[PDB]
């Protein structure tokens, strides 16, 4: 009931369908028009499907719960709960059995591949356009063939004699006519001769017919088509013991009954052995579908339906719509057609109707059942009102809106709300704010529980009234009920894992959800009318997991990189930047006067300085000399002053600003001192360092204090924008008009026509771009550091130099709807105001931008869907698979003897494969090291320009991956967990920045889809010396090899595509790994040329470079999880020789096990993610992705068992997700209270 | 194509729908003793108009958030 | 690729149910006055031979072989006759079926629903009168087709005696829509039917053919 294991699929045999069914459907009636109860043995009927309303018989005899299991003898319905109406299926007994369309209209047709027919011929057989002869007795027909050939010869002799006689008679008639009449006679001779010719034609056609009848009688075998059926009509009565034949699917049932499967198998083996080529190719598709039935238990008898099952009444419901109208399901029409046609056919068999009528009825029935299973599958579909096709049963399991894609994946839930979000800057990072009415509605039971557990409500009903009236006595309780009771905040579209976060709901007045200002970077939620859903976890497990996993305070660092996302942003950045920025020439500045006066600006405590700053005497930003105690000093300062002991109580003098001290006061007691302005990069670095060094709670409080102080100081920042605050740079016009002088000459040469449109365009665009950059430089130079625009920009708070360039001086060059730059630039700043022309030109880029970004979200969503569906399986299953294999990261830029920039994304936060040996063998780092900044630095200080790290690309795990081989997680800040769903984390994290991905998304799309590039740049199959044959229009590239032999030739090499930059020149030597032209190498080419690992490096490098380009940073392992999911299968040319088809994609471990042969031949293949989720081991997920019927048909006949190791399938069925907290090591944990704690109590 | 033409098209389609019914009507009815005022179908035009303002995308609910909304609509 | 797929589209869309059976009814040539009478005589002779053979089968007197084979041959002759007659009379059935096109039930079934009535007509035909089997069977084809269309055309059951009112209501509403020009009123409908105006409201709610769930709106 509660438990589950591997699910298996098959074909529903008539006996199994009968064994399912509770009664037979034998009426076309739906419901009574007056009373609206369903009629006996029709659709919806209460006898077979159980009762309509809860505890009710049809007539009305028993309505008590007392009587359970009893079946009324009056009507014959069983008195139970009404739910069974969704769980009870019917059946329809067909007088003649019809075939299933799935194994017919599927490409290829399976029924036809079992009984070796052409699908058109099979079609003709099953759709009563041809008789098929089921079994011919060769011995019995052979034995008495002589006598039958004798009587045949007599039957010929007779008609020969008659022919001769009539010819003779007509000749005699002709001669008599001529003799009687004797020009006019010769005509009658001609007519007589013509009539004799007609007799001859009749006779020869009859003899031909007889001869053809004997030919077709003699040449008789099973699986043979009859075209005309006059042959079968003449063959029907005579020879009544040797052969038998029927039209339709009963014939196919008799055929499948008269069939031994091992014979077809062993024949297929010698056919694929001997008949190599087209016949082996046609045998190859037959191999699987035939060989299925041997290895599987289910028989091929279940392809033909003696009985048809009936979907439960409530999945095809008939309920009356508001206003007296009846709302029914299309299924009812189709089932009604089928049962009507069946019940007619039965009467046709009862009466004894002619075979043509009966067989036409059977054809129409076949068409009806075929349509019911799948409508619009064969020919024209059935249409009811206004020529629109009715949704068949397979239509309720296919398409974008049938099942899976929408119905099984997403649905609306209880104990859940949605409001408008607002910033609540008072709140701690774990806290959120809820609209008190919305909250009161959202915890409506949980409040009632406490209101009846206390003596506030006398009775549960009265509590349910009091909560409805919203009385003053509930509000004091709602705090008691909401006390440390988490809620899950989610924003659609959920682009990454931090797109959902759990919070403690504080009760606030108003109608707004008070979100925390730090989780907006994560949620990607601007307060410009965006709305967020709240959910209430009910189960102790859900409540716990909400508190433990997805609590904001825990999830500070990005799954992508491990950079802190919950950090000061936009406002807090400018606030803390103003707070910490040390500016000279300020009030109460520490001078240190020379012999004349005291030093003036020294302070005994931060308190004294706060007292001095509260007076209009000292400014918060000045070089001042505080004496600090509670703040841990800088490393050098501790190393100098104290050395032995720390400084909790120990005093020391700094040279900082009161703001920096007030900031350091927020950060943890024991953390060393900053004494540096809080630029967003420096904030990120410090909060990252703190996240790496300290516990999560500490960081989660320090960032809250950073928020509080940040906002508190964002006010007294003095950052406002005004027409007077924004300043146009003085060099803008000087530069602009100096570029206008040359632009005039360019446009003059363009107008003259001495320079081409493209050359003039290029020159002008270049010039005015240079001018734009100049104006940018002027904007950069002119503005003071205290200027608010520089503060909002150059602190890293928001925007960029480009935006302040567009706002101060000139907007610059702006593109057409194509993308080509208009030669006329926007010379006027947005301060200056645009001209109708300039603005109208500006509209293009803005609208194009708005459109492309409006698509980008959907495109990136679509990408993320595929990138999730492909890596459904990659979960951390075990601790360690116990391998020594690992990928090799350089970690250093050719010395120095020069550190690598992308260590942080590559080899940071990774477990090692080997011990870090150097030149001597002074082994610095051992196996199983996290590779933190100390370790990474230590490896650099050691003097090695490479290290071998242990990755997913080299993991010898049976299912998914093993923890230790993944490396340390980014979310936790520790060794990755033995439950972690690193695949779907990787999928989310790689899937999220597609919205921020502005060479672009096509390249990552085509790279991840592993499709042929936009520019097919060749790579070197062999190393050698390059030679340039500068051919006409195109190039020709030849590499003269080292080993000796032939030089690699390609015909047409695109000149515009450009050769690879050591640069390519006539008489250089190039490597095997090196790509020849500048662009994109064809992944298949690179795989087949070099091998999997170099492609595994290449794909990750390529996927990273475009993120590095756009500024976003993800950790290589997240790409490597997908690239692993690409390079983990083999394509077979021809091998196996037992249930292995030539040209079949096969999983590695399963292939190897049978390949090694303890008692095949595979090459490495690179598959597209869609072609991976298509060629996945699972079936109900493969069905969920695309082409449900195609894959489900194959699954059914194959009897293919899915293990539910993949998450995606285990989502669809409402079962415990095996990933994360759903492994047997987690879901089964016995927690006893300790022996010492028991007796103590 | 504006309100006038967008109506004119539905008047045209309705009148084309009427032309067939007329072509039948004058075929079935007696010669001379018919009276076109007597035998004329009103349905296919009034239907063609009623169905233009009934459910068709180009016949929208006026945006009455304000005057300007209406004026722009 | 276009012409080949055009030929493939020509070849694939082949049968279409109607053209598949029109072929079948096209084959067996129709009878004339003499052959109908001959086959009726043969049928009733066959039935007489079966109802005769019942006696000698159940009661006793195991008759000699020749007469038994003759009587069996007359039964087979009757079978051949009824089968050949039923295979002959079909274009009548399709010609009457072509009247009731798009009337709730599918055009295809109505032919078979006609064929049942045809078989009952074949059962209860009298050759002694010598009526023309078309002009005779027209009754049974119509009564069978309309008796089916009374029940199986609608999703909800409504008896022929309580749907004939809805059909005639439809017809006379079409007549009153044709003549007067505008839609007539339930009161005037009840004045035309000579009923209580609260019944024509009750019969329209039945005449509401039910609407689907999966519809794009
Ligand atoms: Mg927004
Ligand atoms: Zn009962
Ligand atoms: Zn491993």
């Amino acid at each position: 009931v509660n438990f589950f294991d591997e699910l298996r699929i098959g074909l529903a045999t008539a006996d199994d369908i009968r064994n399912w069914s509770y009664g037979e459907v034998k009426k076309p009636e739906t419901i009574n028009y007056r009373t609206l109860k369903p009629e006996k043995d029709g659709l919806f009927c209460e006898k077979i499907f159980g009762p309509t309303r809860d505890w009710e018989c049809y007539c009305g005899k028993y309505k008590r719960v007392r009587f359970k299991g009893i079946i009324c003898e009056r009507c014959g319905v069983e008195v139970t709960r009404a739910k069974v109406r969704r769980e009870r299926m019917g059946h329809i007994e067909l007088a003649a059995p019809v075939t299933h369309i799935w194994y017919f209209k599927g490409v290829p047709s399976r029924l036809g591949y079992l009984l070796d027919l052409a699908p058109k011929d099979l079609e003709k057989i099953i759709y009563f356009a041809a008789y098929v002869i089921t079994s011919v007795d060769d011995e019995m027909r052979h034995n008495e063939l002589s006598t039958l050939e004798a009587e045949m010869a007599v039957e010929k002799k007779a008609v020969e004699d008659q022919r001769d006689a009539d010819l003779e008679a007509r000749a005699q008639k002709l001669e008599a006519d001529l003799a009687e009449l004797e020009d006019v006679r010769r005509k009658v001779r001609d007519s007589g001769e013509r009539e004799m010719r007609q007799l001859r034609d009749r006779a020869q056609r009859e003899l031909d017919r007889l001869d053809e009848i004997w030919n077709t009688f003699t040449k008789l075998a099973p699986k043979q088509l009859i075209v005309d059926e006059v042959l079968y009509r003449e063959l029907q009565d005579r020879y009544g013991e040797y052969f038998t034949g029927a039209m339709g699917a009963e014939s196919i049932k008799k055929l499948i009954e008269n069939f031994d499967i091992d014979a077809e198998a062993e024949s297929l083996r010698e056919v694929i052995r001997s008949g190599k080529g087209q016949k082996k190719l046609r045998a190859l598709k037959r191999l699987k579908v035939v060989a299925a039935f041997q290895q599987s238990g289910n028989s091929p008898m279940g392809m033909v339906l003696d009985a048809v099952p009936v979907i439960p009444p409530e999945l095809r419901p008939m309920v009356q719509l508001d206003g007296g109208r009846f709302a029914t399901s299309d299924l009812n029409d189709l089932y009604r057609r089928v049962i009507n046609r069946n019940n007619r056919l039965k009467r046709l068999i009862d009466l004894g109707a002619p075979e043509i009528i009966v067989n036409n009825e059977k054809r129409m029935l076949q068409e009806s059942v075929d349509a019911l299973f799948d409508n619009g599958r064969r020919g024209r579909p059935v249409t009811g009102p206004g020529n629109r096709p009715l949704k068949s049963l397979s239509d309720l399991l296919k398409g974008k809106q049938g099942r899976f894609r929408q119905n099984l994946l997403g649905k609306r839930v209880d104990y859940s709300g949605r409001s408008v979000i607002v910033v609540g800057p008072q709140l701690k990072l774990h806290q959120c704010g809820l609209p008190k009415l919305m909250a009161l509605e959202l915890f409506k039971p949980f409040v009632m529980k406490r209101l009846v557990d206390l003596n506030h409500a006398q009775n549960i009903k009265s509590a349910k009234r009091m909560v409805e009236r919203q009385r003053p006595q509930v509000w004091d309780v709602l705090e008691e009920v909401i006390a440390e009771h988490p809620v899950l905040l989610n924003r659609a579209p959920t682009l990454h894992r931090l797109g959902i976060q759990a919070f403690e709901p504080q009760l606030v007045e108003g109608k707004a959800i008070q979100l925390h200002p730090l989780v907006c970077e994560a949620f990607n939620a601007d307060f410009d009318g965006d709305q967020m859903a709240v959910h209430l976890p009910l189960s102790a497990e859900a409540q716990a997991e909400a508190r433990i996993l997805m609590l904001s305070s825990n999830n500070i660092l990005s799954p992508a990189s491990g950079k802190p996302l919950a950090m000061p942003r936009l406002d807090m950045v400018t606030g803390l930047y103003y707070l910490t920025t040390l500016v000279e020439g300020a009030t109460g500045e520490y001078q240190a006067a020379t012999k004349d006066a005291p030093e003036q600006g020294v302070y005994s405590s931060p308190a004294e300085a706060i007292m001095a700053m509260d007076r209009g005497a000292l400014s918060v930003r000045a070089k001042i000399k505080v004496r600090l105690t509670e703040l841990r000093p800088p490393t050098d300062l501790e190393a100098q002053l104290f050395e032995n002991g720390w400084k909790p109580g120990d005093a020391w003098t700094a040279e900082t600003t009161l703001g920096r001290v007030m900031f350091n006061e927020l950060l943890p007691k024991s953390y060393p001192f900053v004494n540096e302005q809080m630029h967003k990069k420096v904030q990120a670095r410090i909060i990252n360092d703190l996240a790496e060094r300290f516990p999560m709670i500490v960081v989660a409080q320090t960032v809250d204090k950073l928020k509080d102080a940040g906002f508190y100081w964002a006010t007294r920042s003095g950052v406002t924008v005004s027409m007077a605050d924004v300043l146009v740079p003085p060099q803008k016009q000087e530069i602009l008009e100096r570029h206008e002088a040359e632009a005039d000459a360019i446009e003059r040469k363009y107008q003259r026509g001495a320079l081409n449109h493209t050359e003039r365009n290029e020159s002008l665009v270049k010039i005015w771009q240079d001018a734009t950059e100049e104006v940018g430089k002027a904007l950069e130079e002119f503005y003071p550091a205290d200027n608010p625009i520089i503060t909002i920009v150059k602190s890293g708070a928001t925007g960029n130099l480009t935006q302040t360039r567009t706002l101060a001086g000139m907007k610059g060059l702006v593109t057409n709807p194509k993308g080509e730059f208009i030669p006329r630039p926007i010379k006027s700043s947005f301060r200056e105001g645009l001209t109708v022309l300039e603005y109208f030109i500006n509209t293009h880029g803005a609208r194009k931008g708005l459109a492309d970004t409006a698509l980008r979200t959907a495109d990136s969503g679509y990408l993320t869907r595929r990138l999730v569906d492909v890596s459904q399986d990659v979960i951390v299953r075990e601790h360690d698979c116990e391998t020594e294999r690992g990928i090799n990261v350089t970690l250093a830029e050719r010395g120095p003897d020069i550190r690598d920039a992308h260590v942080e994304t590559s080899a940071f936060a990774r477990t090692l494969a080997t011990d870090a040996v150097d030149a001597n063998g002074n082994v610095i780092i051992e196996r199983g090291h996290d590779l933190g900044d100390p370790a990474i630095d230590a490896l650099l200080a050691a003097g090695i320009t490479t290290v071998k790290v242990r990755s997913v690309l080299t993991c010898t795990s049976a299912t998914g991956v093993c923890a230790m081989c993944y490396g340390r997680s980014m979310a936790t800040g520790k060794l990755v967990d033995i439950g972690e769903a690193v695949g779907i984390v990787a999928a989310q994290s790689i899937g999220e920045p597609g919205t921020q991905l502005t060479g672009g998304l096509p390249r990552v799309q085509e790279l991840f889809e592993a499709r042929v590039p936009r520019n097919k740049a060749p790579i070197a199959d062999v190393a050698g010396r390059v030679r340039l044959e500068e051919s006409d229009k195109f190039f020709k590239i030849t590499i003269v090899p080292d080993d000796g032999g032939e030089e690699v030739v390609y015909d047409k090499l695109s000149k515009r595509q450009r050769l690879r930059v050591g640069v390519l020149s006539d008489g250089d030597h190039v490597e095997v790994g090196d790509q020849l032209m500048e662009g994109a190498a064809d992944p298949h080419e690179v795989l087949r040329v070099q091998g999997p690992r170099e492609v595994q490096i290449h794909l990750v490098k390529e996927v990273q470079e475009v993120y590095r380009a756009q500024g976003v940073s993800i950790h290589d392992k997240h790409i490597e999880v997908i690239v692993r999911q690409m390079l983990r299968r083999v394509t077979i040319i021809d091998s196996g020789s037992t249930e292995f088809l030539p040209g079949s994609l096969t999983e590695r471990a399963e292939f190897e096990a049978e390949n090694r042969r303890v008692v095949a031949a595979g090459r490495p293949v690179l598959m597209g993610i869609t072609k991976a989720s298509l060629a996945t081991d699972s079936w109900l997920s493969a069905a969920s992705f695309q082409e449900t019927t195609r894959v489900l048909t194959d699954a059914a006949i194959n009897c293919r068992s899915d293990k539910l190791n993949g998450l995606k399938e285990n989502v669809i069925i409402g079962k415990l997700i095996p990933a994360g907290t759903g492994i047997s090591r987690y879901r089964n944990i016995q927690v006893q209270p300790t022996e010492e704690a028991r007796a103590a109590a | 194509r504006t309100v006038g033409e967008l109506i004119q098209n539905q008047i045209r389609v309705g009148l084309s729908r009427m032309e067939r019914v007329v072509r039948e009507r004058m075929t079935t009815q007696d010669v001379e003793a018919i009276t076109p005022q007597t035998l004329i179908n009103i349905r296919p035009v009034v239907a063609a108009i009623k169905e233009f303002f009934g459910t068709s995308q180009l016949s929208q609910f006026m945006d009455q958030n304000n005057p300007l909304s209406g004026l722009t609509h | 690729a276009l012409r080949q797929a055009r030929k493939d589209a020509e070849l694939t869309a082949s049968a279409d149910s109607v053209r598949a059976y029109l072929k079948q009814i096209g084959k067996v040539a129709l009878l004339n006055a003499e052959e109908e009478v001959e086959l009726a005589k043969r049928i009733e002779a066959g039935l007489y031979a079966t109802q005769k053979l019942a006696e000698l089968a159940e009661k006793g007197e195991k008759l000699p072989v020749q007469q038994r084979r003759d009587m069996q041959w007359i039964c087979r002759d009757g079978d051949r006759a009824k089968n050949h007659l039923l295979e002959a009379n079909l274009r009548l059935v399709v010609s009457l079926a072509k009247r009731y096109t798009g009337r709730g039930m599918a055009f295809l079934d109505l032919i078979q629903e006609g064929n049942l009535g045809l078989i009952r007509a074949v059962e209860k035909f009298d050759y002694t009168k010598g009526y023309k089997f078309s002009t005779y069977a027209t009754w049974w084809i119509r009564q069978a087709i309309t008796r089916a269309m009374a029940d199986q055309a609608r999703t909800i059951r409504i008896p022929v005696h309580m749907v004939e009112v809805i059909n005639k209501l439809g017809r006379i509403q079409r007549e009153l829509l044709q003549d007067l020009g505008r839609e007539p009123t339930p009161e005037e409908l009840a004045k035309e039917m000579d009923i209580t105006p609260e019944k024509v409201l009750e019969i329209q709610q039945y005449a509401r053919e039910p609407i689907s769930l999966d519809q794009t709106i």
